[PDB]
Order: structure tokens, then C-alpha cells, then sequence
């Protein structure tokens, strides 16, 4: 059954661009968990179905990933580290919490948090997530995931009634990612419900 | 019935 | 209040009661209104149960009002259509001046004339009030004082107005008491149809600051009327013909879209 999640997410790659986004109507809401759409852009004209959650997430998401330097423990003695991947080491480690003094390469700070233990496994980590576009974003899992967590508890939740105000900020704030057909859990955010082309409606009212 | 209007 | 003892509303309330699709007439019932979906097309979107339904509701309204029309026959409140602006009256001659096709003023005249002459009951059996203000025979001073007022909170656009005249004065049988008062219903009906709002691009800076706002407002206006005294209206006393199932749409079921959207 999941072929029908996959053509899903690749209709939307072709069918839905950034600027699309802007352009989109809200209808109202489904079912309290649920945003309708409808998207009329040259002879095109389809109605989407977003999920008012996983669509609120992929933003808050997405924005913790690119803004946020993460809190570090200034280390008593600093430590060293043997690489080869030299060049690779980008200012993206001191948004990860990783000050360093540059094989000679010199840990200054390492990040933490109340809920979890950092080590040199995280550092390599981060080192081999750059080896795999945009870099700035970058996370090393342990961040990542906790950023994940920020987002889904920060997010609209489903059940909660919201205005056409609130709905069309929600909706327009996904022309600012890339490709956010998913959530961070990797849930979906929208789906195509249906294309308007050929609807013949009542017109008997202007008939003579 | 039948209406007036109609005779 | 009059009660009704005609021959013709009985067997056109009955054939009502003939084509009612029970199914159909539950979901609109018990709908839990979504939004417009189109304006122009004049496309709803409506919750019933686990599904999710696109609606013409021009196609809605059309039975709708004729419904209250053939209950409220011969009983009608009415729309003053008269302000102390003698310069906003409604010509019925000016109206039908919108018809190329009627290119002399004696074919405007010739529809005027019919209208005119069944002016008595218009006015008693559907609060359709026509006035003359100079001489008698003067139809290009024949004028549209009341209309019947068919829901309360409602007043239509007077934009199919040329239509309605036009259709009242060639459209319905004049002859038979029965096509006749069917025929004024279904005018009375089809004018009362919420108006079709044409899609004017937003996003086009060669497009007017004043023709924005004024599409912005007819958006608004539609959007409101439906959700405040349409659809509650057609939820509380709509019966669904059987001809209308074209016009509902099943688009979406919960069951299916919770098999694809999932807790995070
Ligand atoms: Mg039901
Ligand atoms: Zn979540
Ligand atoms: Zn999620």
C-alpha cells in the first residue's frame, strides 16, 4: 500500500512549486486536523489537503535547523583530534556547539543539555553529515532530534480550531522550504486532493 | 380549488 | 395568514415530496460547512460524517428557494425595494434595455405589457409589487417596488435582475395556472441564486488597486453569506431532490487520508 504515499510526494515535487504556495486559498478546516486548499495557476486549478500539524512542524523545524547555535560547555583542558577531512573543518560546528582553535585540531567547547551526553562520536558525526546543496543547516542526530521534539511540542496541535488568518500563514510559511512534503518524523504535510478542470456547474440563472 | 387570476 | 386551498401549489408540493433522495437528504442535514471552494463555479466544501464533500450550491439554492417558495406561497414577506432616491428606482423598460435582441421598444413593451397586466396577482400571491407612476399605460414608467422576502437575514443581488424580468415576460406559460405559478417560482428561485463571483488575479500589478479590494469584498460577502444564513438554512429544512446527486461530490474520507497522514 505505501506505492500511494510514494506517487504522493512525487506528484507534489512537479505539481507544487515555491511560489505556488503563496498563491494558495484557504477553504476552511477539516475535521479540526486539517487545512483545504485550492491552487489556480493558469489552467491549472487543484484542491490540496495539508495536515495542520506536520505542516506547522516542518516550519518551526526547519527554522531551528538554520538559526539556532547550540548551548556548550566550555572545556577545563582542551582536546585534540587527528583527521586526514581537515578541510571540511565551515562555521556550522559553532552553531552545533563546537568551538574550536585551527593533524592539529584543537576542541575549545562541546555542546550540552540537561537530557543528554555529548562526546568526540557526535563531532565525527557532524564531520561525516557534511560529507553527505545547502551546509548551514547541517545537525548532528542528538540536535537534530531534539529539534524535532522542539518543533512537534511548539507546533498547532490537531483538535485545535483555527482562524483563515492562522491557517493562511500556515500554509503561505511553506514557500520559504525546500521541498516540505514531510515532517521531521517523515510524515506528510499535504497531498494533492484533487484537479478542478471540467466541473459543469448550475448556470441556469443567467440562460435566456 | 382554482385561482381567480386564471378565468 | 392564508391557508393555501389551490389545486396547483398541492400537486407541486407533492411532486417535491416525489423526487426526495433520503440518503441525500441526510448528509445535508447533518453537514458540518468546510468553505467555498469556487465562486465563480460556486463550489462548497462540506463535512458529512467521515467524508468530505464539494457542493454546487447554486444548484443548492436553486431547490432551496424554489422549496420556500412553494411553502411560503401566497404568504410572503417583502424587500422594499424604494428609497427616498426617486433617481435609484427600478425601471422594468431600463432592465430589459440590457437585451440587444430586444432592439425596438415595442418588444421591451410586449413583456412589460404581460407582467404588468398580471400585476394584481403577482403582488397578492408573491410579494412581487409593480408600481406605475405617471399614466396607466406608460410601461416604460413601469417600476419594481417589493420583492418577496424568502429567508430572513437574506437579500438577493439585483444583478439577474434583466433576467428575471426577461424570463417572467418570455419564459413562463402565462396560460396554464399550474406552468405558471411553477414557472414565477422557478424565476423567483433562480434570481435569488447566490451570484457568480468571476476570479480576478491578485498577484497582476496591471490590475487596479480599486477593482482588488472590490473582489477582496464580493469574496468576503459570498464566504459570509453562506456561512451565516445559507448553509445553516439548507442544513435546518433542505430536501434533496434525486437530480441533485450529480451536483454532490464524495472528494476525500477520513478512513483513507488516516491511512497516509500520521502521528508524528
Ligand atoms: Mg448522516
Ligand atoms: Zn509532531
Ligand atoms: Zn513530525
Amino acid at each position: 500500500e505505501l506505492e500511494d504515499f510514494e506517487q504522493g510526494e512525487k506528484y507534489l515535487t512537479l505539481t507544487v512549486s515555491k511560489n505556488d504556495f503563496k498563491k494558495m486559498e484557504v477553504v476552511g478546516q477539516f475535521n479540526l486536523g486539517f487545512i483545504i486548499v485550492t491552487r489556480k495557476v493558469d489552467n491549472k486549478y487543484d484542491l490540496f489537503i495539508v495536515d495542520q500539524h506536520a505542516s506547522d512542524e516542518k516550519y518551526n523545524f526547519e527554522t531551528l535547523q538554520a538559526v539556532t547555535v547550540f548551548k556548550s560547555q566550555k572545556l577545563i583542558i582542551p582536546q585534540p583530534v587527528e583527521l586526514s577531512e581537515l578541510v571540511v573543518l565551515l562555521p556550522v560546528f559553532e552553531k552545533n556547539g563546537f568551538k574550536l582553535k585551527i593533524s592539529r585540531v584543537k576542541l575549545l567547547s562541546l555542546p550540552t543539555s540537561k537530557q543528554t551526553l555529548f562526546d568526540l562520536g557526535d563531532f565525527n558525526e557532524l564531520i561525516h553529515l557534511i560529507k553527505e546543496l545547502r551546509r548551514d543547516n547541517i545537525r548532528c542526530s542528538k540536535i537534530r532530534s531534539m529539534f524535532a521534539m522542539r518543533a512537534c511540542r511548539s507546533s498547532i496541535m490537531i483538535g485545535k480550531p483555527l482562524n483563515k488568518k492562522t491557517m493562511t500563514r500556515v500554509v503561505h510559511n511553506l514557500s520559504e522550504l525546500d521541498k516540505p512534503w514531510n515532517c521531521p518524523h517523515g510524515r506528510p504535510t499535504m497531498r494533492h486532493l484533487m484537479e478542478l478542470r471540467d466541473w459543469s456547474s448550475f448556470s441556469k440563472d443567467y440562460e435566456i | 380549488t382554482r385561482s381567480k387570476f386564471f378565468n | 395568514r392564508v391557508n393555501v386551498n389551490l389545486t396547483s401549489i398541492k400537486k407541486l408540493r407533492e411532486k417535491v415530496d416525489d423526487s426526495i433522495h433520503r440518503e441525500l437528504t441526510d448528509i445535508f442535514a447533518n453537514l458540518n460547512y468546510v468553505g467555498v471552494v469556487d465562486e465563480e463555479r460556486r463550489l462548497a466544501a462540506i463535512q458529512h460524517d467521515l467524508k468530505l464533500f464539494l457542493i454546487d450550491y447554486g444548484s443548492v439554492c436553486y431547490e432551496l428557494f424554489y422549496q420556500i417558495g412553494l411553502t411560503d406561497f401566497a404568504n410572503f414577506g417583502k424587500i422594499n425595494l424604494q428609497s427616498t432616491n426617486v433617481s435609484d428606482d427600478i425601471v422594468l423598460y431600463n432592465l430589459l434595455s440590457e437585451f440587444d435582441e430586444l432592439n425596438d421598444d415595442a418588444s421591451k413593451e410586449k413583456i412589460i405589457s404581460k407582467i404588468w397586466d398580471m400585476s394584481s396577482m403577482l403582488n397578492e400571491y408573491y410579494s412581487i409589487e409593480l408600481v406605475n407612476d405617471g399614466l396607466d399605460n406608460d410601461l416604460k414608467s413601469v417600476k419594481l417596488k417589493s420583492l418577496p422576502l424568502l429567508l430572513k437575514g437574506y437579500i438577493p443581488s439585483l444583478v439577474k435582475l434583466p433576467f428575471f424580468i426577461y424570463r417572467l415576460g418570455k419564459e413562463v406559460d402565462w396560460e396554464d395556472e399550474q406552468e405558471c405559478l411553477d414557472g414565477i417560482l422557478r424565476e423567483i428561485a433562480l434570481l435569488y441564486i447566490p451570484d457568480m463571483v468571476p476570479k480576478v488575479d491578485t498577484s497582476d500589478a496591471s490590475l487596479s488597486e480599486d477593482e482588488k479590494a472590490q473582489f477582496i469584498n464580493r469574496k468576503e460577502h459570498i464566504s459570509s453569506l453562506l456561512e451565516h444564513v445559507l448553509f445553516p438554512c439548507i442544513k435546518r429544512r433542505f430536501l434533496a431532490p434525486r437530480h441533485i446527486l450529480k451536483d454532490v461530490v464524495e472528494i476525500a474520507n477520513l478512513p483513507d487520508l488516516y491511512k497516509v497522514f500520521e502521528r508524528c
